[PDB]
């Protein structure tokens, strides 16, 4: 069985894959979808900025969607800032 | 409250700190912490880098990005991206479709 | 008076090109030339993957971002970094370190 | 031998290492050396943006340096811009 830390890993992908498997190209999560991927998966400080905003960094090839690689910069993004919030109070 | 997505991150925290905690600074990875962070829950994913302990110190200098012996959190987390990556390049190693299809990931299964 | 980044950059632009303007948009691949490039000029980085007719499509599919059968140049530079990539962690296969060496990269 | 499309993308790793492998971590870029980096690989159409800008954006994990991947942001970046560039004007 994998560990709990691999399992994560892959639920990362599977994450993406509820979203990029919407419509369209298998990975690409479009400005649409993109919404939703925020509205569901992340906390509100991280919504809160704005999802068209968050597209824009995101879309480093700006050809309308965001890959799985593209989405790699938001998980890691998430996760510093979560990692910083753990140690407030 | 917490979505799929958060609690995957919040496991990586967590895993991160029960090794960060143990020896120094308690709050970054010593080149032990890691290394039995990765022979433990990276068991699979890396298993066979695991078998060469020199090949994990090259793995920890690398990230090591500020080269104070230590990892924060911010440089572990470009390992768990890139494993997230390399597993699902692995999904797809020699997919000739049609259309969307997973195989087996990192470490199998 | 380009540098070395430009000069590559315009290297991968000009490649494009060649291809692009054959048939159909002179500005996006189809999957002719999209396959004549690749056959071509990644001969090298991409040779197993050559040698799979049904690989190629999917590798076009997979960049194809707006599902328009064509391959924009925004689109093809995706395949441009993941190769650049993948022949960085070649040079880096099963390094033991210390510090900093690079063995051969992808294609050698 | 390989192709020159293959020669240049190899030469795109030559081209960061001639700035990670200055000091400390070997892929590392910091702020210094990606002032340097841009002054002198990029056009004054990328330097505009300032090394500033660019270095927060591109240091995704805000650890203080650029590594390979996020230097391939800059990259995918520089690509788009040039090739929009070559149909102008
Ligand atoms: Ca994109
Ligand atoms: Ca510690
Ligand atoms: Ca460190
Ligand atoms: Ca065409
Ligand atoms: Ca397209
Ligand atoms: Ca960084
Ligand atoms: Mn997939
Ligand atoms: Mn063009
Ligand atoms: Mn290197």
């Amino acid at each position: 069985m994998l560990t709990e830390l691999e399992k994560a890993l892959n639920s990362i992908i599977d994450v993406y894959h509820k979203y990029s498997l919407i419509k369209g190209n298998f990975h690409a999560v479009y400005r649409d979808d993109l919404k939703k991927l925020l509205e569901t998966e992340s906390p509100q400080y991280i919504r809160k900025k704005g999802a068209d905003v968050w597209f824009k960094e995101l879309d480093i090839n700006t050809d309308g969607a965001v890959n799985f690689q593209e989405f790699l910069i938001l998980v890691i993004k998430m996760g510093v800032a979560a990692h910083k919030k753990s140690h407030e109070e | 409250k917490m979505s799929q997505l958060e609690r995957n991150i919040e496991t990586i925290i967590n895993t991160f700190h029960q090794y960060s905690v143990k020896l120094g600074h308690p709050d970054t990875l010593n080149q032990g912490e890691f290394k039995e962070l990765v022979r433990k829950d990276l068991q699979n994913f890396l298993k066979k880098e695991n078998k060469n302990e020199k090949v994990i110190e090259h793995i920890m200098e690398d990230l090591d990005t500020n080269a104070d012996k230590q990892l924060s959190f911010e440089e572990f987390i470009m390992l768990m991206a890139r494993l997230t990556w390399a597993s699902h390049e692995k999904m797809h190693e020699g997919d000739e479709g049609p259309g969307h299809h997973h195989k087996p990931g990192l470490g199998e299964g």
